RNA sequence: AUUCCGUGAACCAUCGAGUCUUUGAACGCAAGUUGCGCCCGAAGCCAUUAGGCCGAGGGCACGUCUGCCUGGGCGUCACGC
RNA sequence: AGUCGAUCCUAAGGGUCGGGGGAACCCCGACAGAUAGCGCGUUUCGCGCGUACUCCGAAAGGGAAUCGGGUUAAAAUUCCU
RNA sequence: GCGACCCCAGGUCAGGCGGGACUACCCGCUGAGUUUAAGCAUAUCAAUAAGCGGAGGAAAAGAAACUUACAAGGAUUCCCCUAGUAACGGCGAGCGAACCGGGAACAGCCCAGCCUUAGAAUCGGGCGGCUCCGCCGUUCGAAUUGUAGUCUGGAGAAGCGU
């Protein structure tokens, strides 16, 4: 009777959203009782419900950014909410390559006259 | 006052709440160093100075 | 050209509407404020059981941020009741009581047999 | 081949011609606000060789600002203390005019870089500069090795710390020897390295 | 804006002009202006399709031909710097010099060097004409350095 | 509650997935006000190449860079009338 | 609580754009300026007007609308008729 | 009337950037008096406290328009010494560096300008692909009032040989 992760994941959106309002009507009919002196088996029940809900709405939302995900996926100009966090300053940073741009005689200087693998002993 | 603001009333709803004793069970919590409510309020002892 | 006003207007420029490449948000945000989330519970004190045997109205504990056109479509949705009219206030301890009197098509002591109070 | 005829040409600055086209834009510049954008540079040589480049990134802003010195902002010119520093007219900022209109710049263009700066005109209450600055943010910019060491963060807000040309200039970094010393690393940098009291462990 | 550019130009009116910077006021007449440009239109450097095309059609002609050879274009010839390279070396035959140049110290010297070196120049109304010439929005100033048989004598 | 020989307890540990109310540099205008405005719009009601009600939800600050659209001024010109 | 107030209006004044100062925190405050926009008909485009703040500022100034009768332990011109 | 350019105006136009927070160190500005001088005004306290701004993991400085006068050293920074010295100072109270020398660590470089003109060889945006911190193709735009490339005084260009 108790709620698998694992299972909902193989569930369908409009299942999980029909559990979902399940739940939700029996938490609403715990609360009732809870208002009218309910047993304390029943109060026991809220916690149950309110993570099954819990458990539900991330499952739906988890479902939900990887569909948003794999669409945008190969795609510039994602939505912000789907960009990468990181901290303010690394997004500023520059780029890799950009980085480790130089000018031509650099470049040159580094093909030319790299420095050698030598050894001092005859 | 009677007339007071939205968010004066809030703030005073959950200063109401706030004043109260503390529950008997927490008493006899392992390792409880609690004797009562230090932060209890009385209207004509501390007034709020909102 | 002629000019007939010796003010000078700045002339009207076409604008356009905005067509982002990439929406902000992803996906719209969920409804928060939905009829379980409006509705917390019935109030079963002494003065609401009066209101509910002589008034045919129900009082119930709701959302602070629900509007009076809110609670009567959450009550509808809820146990599908028409409302003559709903009154609401906000009590000492900051939650929101709301009033909700029932069309006299409607029963109030039934429902609330129904509702479980 | 045209860049040293115009330098050279902004050499003679008491040439008639060079009188009047100065007298000219001076008028034109004091009917206009005291920062606005110029849509390209009016010393292209001087932009130049201060480091400027004519591709998407880089603009020019003229900034103008006061002359004169810095009068001692107390009320009513009242010092409260020994005759020493009674005095309130006769002093003198010691950050130069070019200095206060490249911050003038940065600070209300606070999305792009200060690279550099040139003196172009001045009338006996004005004096006029141009400022070069650089949108880090732009690709052009980011892409090109000699001018995006700009976008990394350490060099964020150089004209306020002095880090420009006229910074360096003020912070007396233009010389090197018996005469410039003290102002390196810095002034006060110096200071706290010649005052302090060194008790090794072994004394 | 308006009130300002009217302003300008009637302060330039006012004030006395330096001989260098009046002689600029004195450009070429409508007649001769017109036959010059007329000239002109037929040495217009090529455009960016042509030039696509030009090079992908050596490009494929490159291998099969053998690398043919190419008469030498003969085409007008823009820029400051290339303009100014080109007067130095005595290699201009002529020089258009456009009028509104802003900022004027850019060519205001340019009668005098165009002068000692004996290279026949004139001053132009439109620098955006001379850009048209040549693809661009605007252009300084234009040069010729040799013009083909047919034209010699008008030239 | 938990096939406690196990998709499995924990007021356990750790982090990659997710949620994250009103504010605040705080950004539609304000503020001793949950006060006062404008725009887009999923689903639904009947309404049918027509528009209406409702509203999930989201937008509308300032200064700037690049590009763009729409414009003004004999400011500099040219072609016609 | 559609009817009592806030909410709306503006008073002395406050806070501001632009501009002018200022090393800067900041100062003056519609005074250095292409104002917000508003009406008519519509192929949603055209026509006509358009003096630089459509912001804050009164539970005693101005101001849309409710009266009896009844009712609670404690609410009412708000609940009932 | 059309067209080209210039300057400027309006856009909830497409895509980006900025404000603010923290204090031990770091960079810029502004800036006292208590106090000492057995009084006090120059001086001292102090190029400090307070005040106003700006960064990073370090900052700043940095590749000689230097030090020296030697048989010469050779970017910057720091430690020891120079040295409580030269000097400054109602030459009073007080204040006070630098070079050489010995160590820690070491690293050098990039531009502007005359020099493609047998064609801007440069760069940005959109779109479509790819072994996707980038590369390729196409199309618009920036740019000749100059983007690429060469050159930076230690050199360098050009020419001829290896
Ligand atoms: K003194
Ligand atoms: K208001
Ligand atoms: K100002
Ligand atoms: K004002
Ligand atoms: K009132
Ligand atoms: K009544
Ligand atoms: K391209
Ligand atoms: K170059
Ligand atoms: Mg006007
Ligand atoms: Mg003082
Ligand atoms: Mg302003
Ligand atoms: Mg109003
Ligand atoms: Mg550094
Ligand atoms: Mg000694
Ligand atoms: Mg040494
Ligand atoms: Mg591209």
């Amino acid at each position: 009777a108790r709620i698998k992760v694992h299972e909902l994941r193989n569930k369908t959106k409009t299942e999980l959203l029909a559990q979902l309002k399940d739940l939700k009507a029996e938490l609403a009919l715990l609360r009732v009782a809870k208002v009218t002196g309910g047993a304390p088996n029943k109060l026991s029940k809220i916690k149950v419900v309110r993570l099954s809900i819990a458990q539900v709405l991330t499952v739906i939302s988890q479902k939900q950014k990887t569909a948003l995900r794999e669409a945008y996926k190969n795609k510039k100009y994602l939505p912000l909410d789907l960009r990468p966090k990181k901290t303010r300053a690394i997004r500023k940073r520059l780029t890799k390559h950009q980085v480790s741009l130089k000018t031509e005689r650099e470049k040159k200087k580094e093909m030319y006259f790299p420095i050698r693998k030598y050894a001092i002993k005859v | 006052p009677s007339h007071k603001t939205f968010m004066i009333k809030k703030k005073l709803a959950k200063k109401q709440r706030q004043n109260r004793p503390i529950p008997y069970w927490i008493r006899m919590r392992t390792d409880n160093t609690i004797r009562y409510n230090a932060k209890r309020r009385h209207w004509r002892r501390t007034k709020l100075g909102f | 050209k002629i000019r007939t006003k010796v003010t000078f207007h700045r002339p009207k420029t076409l604008k356009k509407d905005r067509n982002p490449k990439y929406p902000r948000i992803s996906a719209p945000g969920r409804n928060k404020l939905d009829q379980y989330g409006i509705l917390k519970y019935p109030l079963t004190t002494e003065s609401a059981m009066k209101k509910i045997e002589d008034n045919n109205t129900l009082v119930f504990i709701v959302d602070i941020k629900a509007d009076k056109k809110k609670i009567k479509d959450a009550v509808k949705k809820m146990y599908d009741i028409q409302t003559k009219k709903v009154n609401t206030l906000i009590r000492p301890d900051g939650t929101k009581k709301a009033y909700v009197r029932l069309t006299p098509d409607y029963d109030a002591l039934d429902v609330a047999n129904k509702i479980g109070i | 081949g045209a860049y040293t005829y115009v330098s050279e040409l902004w050499r003679k600055k008491q040439s008639d011609v060079m009188r009047f086209l100065q007298r000219v834009r001076c008028w034109e510049y004091r009917q206009l606000p005291s920062i606005v954008r110029v849509t390209r540079p009016t010393r292209p040589d001087k932009a130049r060789r201060l480091g400027y480049k004519a591709k998407q990134g880089y603009v020019v802003y003229r900034v103008r600002v006061k002359r004169g010195g810095r009068k001692r902002p107390v009320p009513k010119g009242i010092v409260y203390g020994k005759p020493t520093n009674q005095g309130v007219t006769q002093l003198k900022f010691q950050r130069s005019k070019r200095s206060v209109a490249e911050e003038r710049a940065g600070r209300k263009l606070g999305g792009l870089k200060v690279l550099n700066s040139y003196w172009i005109n001045e009338d006996s209450t004005y004096k006029y500069y141009e400022v070069i600055l650089v949108d880090a943010a732009h690709a052009a910019i980011r892409n090109d090795p000699r001018i995006n060491w700009i976008c990394n963060p350490v060099h964020k807000h150089r004209e306020l710390r002095g880090l420009t040309s006229a910074g360096k200039k003020y912070r007396g970094l233009r010389g090197k020897g018996h005469l410039y010393h003290k102002n390196r690393p810095s002034r006060r940098g110096t200071w706290k390295r010649n005052q302090t009291l060194s008790l090794r462990r072994y004394r | 804006v308006v009130r300002i550019q009217r302003k300008r130009r009637i302060l330039k009116q006012r004030l006395k002009v330096p001989p260098s910077l009046n002689q600029f006021s004195k450009t070429l007449d409508k007649n001769l202006a017109t036959n010059l440009f007329k000239m002109l239109l037929k040495y217009r450097p090529e455009d960016k399709a042509a030039k696509k095309e030009r090079l992908l059609k050596r490009a494929q002609a490159e291998a099969e031909g053998k690398t043919p050879e190419t008469k030498k274009p003969i085409i007008v010839k823009y820029g400051l710097k290339h303009i100014t390279y080109l007067i130095e070396q005595n290699k201009a035959q002529l020089v258009v010099i456009a009028h509104d140049v802003d900022p004027i110290e850019l060519v205001v010297w340019l009668p005098a060097l165009c002068r000692k070196m004996e290279i026949p120049y004139c001053i132009v109304k439109g620098k955006a004409r001379l850009g048209s010439i040549v693809h661009k929005k605007t252009a300084s100033a234009l040069c010729l350095t040799t013009v083909k048989n047919e034209d010699k004598m008008e030239f």
